[PDB]
């Protein structure tokens, strides 16, 4: 139960210090029913070429880090064959298998909260005073694969408490216990299909709740890598490639 | 005749594999007798929060319990019990003199996000599907009931919004309208679930249109048309100025409610309607604070 | 968008310009819901 | 089916009858563009001349496939091949064939 | 299917470039039921003497023509035995088989919209400004066999769009395809019988949607002939002959 | 020219999937369309005037 | 039999002057058997997103044209989702439905030979004298979508007679008879899969055997358009996108 | 349970739908009696070459024929009858003095594309699978048979090619070798189909490696390694110079032949081995010419 292997497509992930697997809302990704669908054109289900593990950028965990987030359909729109299909097709649909990995040693300590927040809408500080109706820039609402850093993690940059973020599919990475978190997310939206460009079904939040710490001499560079794989990907409404 | 990986393929399975099942729970669970347990191997108290699952430890395994036949109902915490209570969601002013609807008519953009109480409750969930019951309480700014005839009209998106008290749009040949006197009891009406989506979204993490998303258009981020149900228009049924100043309070009661994906409850004060902005200089804690962690 | 796949070819004696008429309608799976008034009202002053 | 005013350009008093049809003629052979229009039924534009577009005006929402039939009214001796394309949402007006 | 013959009475029409036959509202002309009738006198059903093809005047299609129209019970009220019965009897009832013919060559081009518009009420331009409540003269509302020319075809001289005129039984005459249009119309009215003099059940519209064109040298005279035959004609309420 | 609308269906123009359409056609019946009260008359009974 | 419609993917081709359909070597495209395959990884069969009609550039038929050719896996490697898959995957396999279209009038004349030549290896004139061992440049062996023009059609630029090119799946476009040629080609190679970049399974040749001709006054611009659709496309050996 | 377009899907069909079938034809088809036919509707003589199919018109429908029982065999036109005839494909010189293999050994790159007769025949097809029988005829340049012992060695690609008459590679611990005297009848040996492909390609329209294909490397266009079977080495079995000048002619006879996709037969003179280059200034017609089209 502490060891596990995730194989999908032509990619395999290994781990010897896992903490089980979470299946968001107790549901596995699935394809769209014939009665839940509307688009009449036959969709493309590329399978193995898009349903595989993509490893996005690595972040560095510092004793003062606040946390980061990634919007999901988004992080992959410019990567591999998944990205190509997401650009050529109007409609997209899929679940995800998210595997956040971060290892240290038996002498390091700290705890990361890895959670999935559906429809993660970002807010602004409203000019500090709260009298200015400002809005988050495109660079912040859809940060891409590089993710974005939280400025006010306590309120998740959206006026909501992070202490309650656990009502969402989550898992923790407690260095003294495990070195990775695995969460499987089904397609969640009020529509059977939607644009992979304009809409971000959910956001991945990785936030240090218990600060990283260690004594001088132990390796100081502790990376946090994000690996994710689409599941049951379906695309429809073919046309030319659109970036945004 | 056909390639094996295609026969044994599972691409196409439309049924969602559910790991959990909804069981009957009309009352709180009972407590069963428990005795001392001095043994190795079994540790109910020890958990691993890293897994992401709440502790499954029960009272019985932590202390010696008696038998309690719990018959406390769980009915008042259903979604309908919680949401089926009318609350203020709109307020329209029709003054005699001023700069706010002084021509005897008003157009209220249907949005229940203008009042904190009602808004905070619904924002506990991401998606919600429901029918509703709207009640319109009208009177003067002093609460005085006056003999005046009003006309409320629901203008779905695309229909012509009235530009004056004598607008031709008030013919309501197709739009639903209600004619009431302020002396009659508040008008009440039933509304269905009219979104083109399968549910309303209190949160839409995306943009409504394609193209470049420049600074000037960031106004559209988080704006979902599937939630924009149209306009609510009011007027003095006449061709001359009304003799009294009016106010119309709109109350909404949800019925036949379905809700999905719970979220953290609003932590900071609300500032605007179309977004979750908060005052960055006044970020207050979720709750009360104290002097020391070792003292009450 | 209509494009020329090849070209409009014609002999000597026949017009160099012809017209196309587009006719539109809905399919059998077309449906509409939620009645409202048309965006336009064909009247300016009272109708006598 | 009712006539779709794809050529909704002429507003002149004497030229109203020509919005009912658009021209096609001998070109230079480089896949030239002929005409363009939004497929949106209840939107201001060509569809406003159709019965479908008019009935839509009375309803807030619609669903379903649409169809457009093009009738060539050239002479019997005239030949040609056209490419009518439909670009789903997100796709900007195609720059070329 | 491109060839056809219409025989009725002692008249026969031939065509080798037809485009099928349209039966208005999917109903063939029929006689009046015993339960749909009111007039108690026994009607006259002259048959072959009135249910035959009558060929009315010919029009010339010019590169600048706007279109013409004919009111129907009317066009025949002063022709043959049909006209006599229509004049001697108060009540009249019947369907029609309308055959508009116009041929050119494989080098001419153009398209005529041939449609049937029930209760075709004519309006006026209201003095241009729209402040004068003027009305169309008898010569225009009931033009007779000579038909009448449209002044503003775009609005059918009645404030309604011609682009939607296709919701009515119609057919087109596209010179590169066919050289005639055949439409069969049943008796349509809110009464079982009515006066052939005061009321015109419908109007026949022949309008050029795609202008006629050809190169100099090809015959320039391109006629449009209207042939029509009553069907299931019934008359009642006999008296002296009345012209109007 | 025949005067009939195109009978071409989606299935024959592109490769389609199966869609079980359960969208109601009830709101487009004549009663749904016309059974909505609308202004058709207006009568004035002033104190002084013509 | 003169009329036809080819529907595949979200694209449809129409024709009213066809000359039947040729199925190269009497075999329809098919997927790779489990006993004919070697690559052990599960392939991608994108279906509708890649098996559709792609319309490549148009050529102008002149009274002096010599002919053109297109290498096939190649022409599509930089177009649509087919191109993306061909670039991301090492191995590719597929058949094709080629539809060459060219219309004129009943007063124009000429005949094009449209043929498919497997393993169409290009040769050079060897410096004219034949003493210089020169080789065709990349721009000529794999011309892309723009195709390439033949310098010596009589020998197909490869020292072989065009008069015998009819032993290959072919069809003619005789302007007085038809205005298009349709040829369906199965996957032909000595391997079950191969690179879409390094290898060109066959070449499409469009050559005027009977010169185009017409009298001054008739439209002089007579285009030849090439439309083609992959069939039963399969890709394997996923990696990063490679252009060549 | 599963989406319909996936159930009714046909993606995966590995069986090739064939429109034609191979029928027995041991002899030429017979002719049947035919009589006059004066009728409308049926026109055997009229065809449409545009379709791309050869005329299906038969003798019987064009003229009044008699009955002929054709018993002419079609056996001599099978692929084996056609190709199973030994022909020259290689020639190796081992002179005493010169600049061409003067050290008593030679390495012939196995390629049957060096001689026109054999080459033109095989190039009638695109792909070919077959076993072969190689015969080596050795003697001096005058045709004189000399008492000399030679060693032929097949060096598959990857094996060490001998650099001298006394090379260590002549130990043939694994490579197949043949030791013969010129006084013995020509050595003959059987070779299997040794390509990693399912057949040899006389034409490969592509490049063997990826990357940029610059002017300098156009040398590789049309080069398929699946056809490069290795080297054939010869030497004087000794450590001193031979007393006579030698020549080795290599003949090849194909057996168990399979062939696919016929092509137009070579039209112009051959110039090089690895390609179809032709002399652009000497492009001759496929055949003979005459003065006028109306005169023999
Ligand atoms: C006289 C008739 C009056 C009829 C009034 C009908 C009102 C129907 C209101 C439906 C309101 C749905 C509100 C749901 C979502 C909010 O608009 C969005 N979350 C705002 O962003
Ligand atoms: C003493 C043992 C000698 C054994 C010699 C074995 C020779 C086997 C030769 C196989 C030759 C196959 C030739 C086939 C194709 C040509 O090489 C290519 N088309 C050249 O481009
Ligand atoms: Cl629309
Ligand atoms: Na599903
Ligand atoms: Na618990
Ligand atoms: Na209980
Ligand atoms: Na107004
Ligand atoms: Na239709
Ligand atoms: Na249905
Ligand atoms: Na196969
Ligand atoms: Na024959
Ligand atoms: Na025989
Ligand atoms: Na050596």
């Amino acid at each position: 139960d502490r060891v596990a292997q995730l194989t999908i497509g032509n990619s395999t992930i290994t781990t010897q210090e896992a903490a089980n697997i979470i299946v968001g809302y107790g549901e596995w990704p699935s394809y769209c029913s014939d009665d839940d669908a509307t688009a009449v054109d036959k969709p493309t289900r590329p399978d193995v070429s898009v349903n595989r593990f993509y490893t996005l950028d690595t972040k560095l965990w510092e004793k003062s880090s606040k946390g980061w987030y990634w919007k999901f359909p988004d992080v992959l729109t410019e990567t591999g064959v998944f990205g190509q299909n997401a650009q050529f097709h109007y409609l997209y649909r899929s679940g995800f298998c998210i595997h956040v990995q971060c290892n240290a040693s038996k002498f390091h300590q700290g705890a990361l909260l890895v959670a999935i927040l559906p429809e993660y809408v970002i807010g602004t500080v409203a000019g500090g005073t709260g009298t200015e109706d400002s809005h988050p820039p495109y660079k912040q609402t859809q940060p891409g694969a590089d993710g974005f850093e939280l400025q006010h993690p306590y309120v998740l940059d959206a006026g909501i408490p992070i202490s309650q973020l656990t009502v969402c599919p989550h898992q923790w990475i407690n260095l003294r216990t495990n070195n990775c978190a695995t969460i499987i997310v089904p397609y969640m939206n009020t529509l059977p299909f939607d644009s992979a460009l304009n809409h971000c079904n959910f956001g991945l939040l990785v936030v240090p709740i218990s600060p990283l710490d260690f004594d001088q001499g132990a390796t100081p560079v502790i990376p946090i890598t994000i690996t994710l794989a689409p599941m049951c990907s379906e695309f429809a409404g073919l046309r030319q490639a659109v970036t945004q | 005749d056909r390639v094996a990986d295609v026969i044994e393929s599972s691409i196409g399975d439309s049924v969602s594999r559910a790991l959990t099942q909804a069981l009957p729970a009309p009352t709180g669970q009972n407590t069963q007798v428990s005795s001392h347990r001095l043994d190795t191997g079994e540790v109910p108290a020890l958990q691993a929060a890293e897994i992401g699952a709440s502790s499954n430890t029960s009272d019985e395994s932590m202390i010696e319990t008696r038998c309690v036949l719990n018959s406390h109902s769980t009915a008042e915490t259903t979604l309908d019990s919680f949401f089926s209570r009318a609350g203020l969601v709109g307020e329209i002013d029709l003054p005699l003199e001023g700069t706010t609807n002084p021509n005897g008519y008003a157009n209220w953009d249907i949005d229940i996000t203008g009042y904190a109480q009602m808004r905070r409750k619904v924002e506990l969930f991401t998606y919600m599907r429901f029918d509703a019951e709207f009640t319109f309480v009208a009177c003067t700014p002093t609460g005085q009931v006056v003999p005046q005839l009003l006309q409320y009209m629901f203008v779905p998106p695309g229909a012509p919004k009235p530009e004056s008290r004598e607008s031709l749009a008030w013919q309501t040949a197709t739009n639903p309208s209600v004619f009431v006197k302020l002396t009659d009891p508040p008008a009440q009406v039933s509304v269905p679930f009219m979104s083109p989506a399968s549910a309303y979204q209190w949160f839409y993490d995306g943009y409504p249109t394609f193209g470049e998303h420049k600074q000037e258009k960031d106004l559209e981020y988080g704006a979902c048309p599937n939630n924009m149900m149209g306009t609510f228009s009011v007027r003095n049924v006449g061709s001359s100025k009304s003799k009294y100043p009016l106010v119309v309070r709109i109350y909404m009661r949800m019925k036949h409610v379905r809700a999905w994906i719970p979220r953290p409850m609003r932590n900071q004060n609300y500032l605007f309607k179309a977004n979750p902005n908060y005052a960055g200089n006044s970020i207050k804690p979720t709750g009360t604070s104290r002097t020391a962690i070792t003292t009450l | 968008s209509i494009w020329y796949q090849t070209n409009y070819v014609v002999p000597i004696g026949a017009p160099n310009t012809a017209y196309i008429i587009a006719l539109a309608a809905a399919q059998k799976n077309f449906t509409m819901k939620l009645c409202k008034d048309t965006s336009h009202i064909l009247q300016t002053a009272s109708i006598q | 089916e009712t006539i779709l005013e794809v050529n909704n350009v002429p507003t002149n008093a004497t030229s109203l009858m020509e919005r009912l049809r658009f021209p096609v003629s001998a070109q230079a052979g480089k896949g030239e563009l002929c005409a363009v229009f939004r497929a949106d039924p209840g939107r201001d534009g060509p569809w406003q001349s159709t019965m479908l577009g008019q009935l839509c005006g009375y309803y807030t929402q619609w669903s379903g496939s649409l169809e457009v039939t093009f009738m060539f009214t050239g002479s019997f001796m005239a030949t040609g091949k056209m490419l009518i394309a439909y670009t789903p949402p997100g796709g900007p007006l195609p720059k070329d064939r």
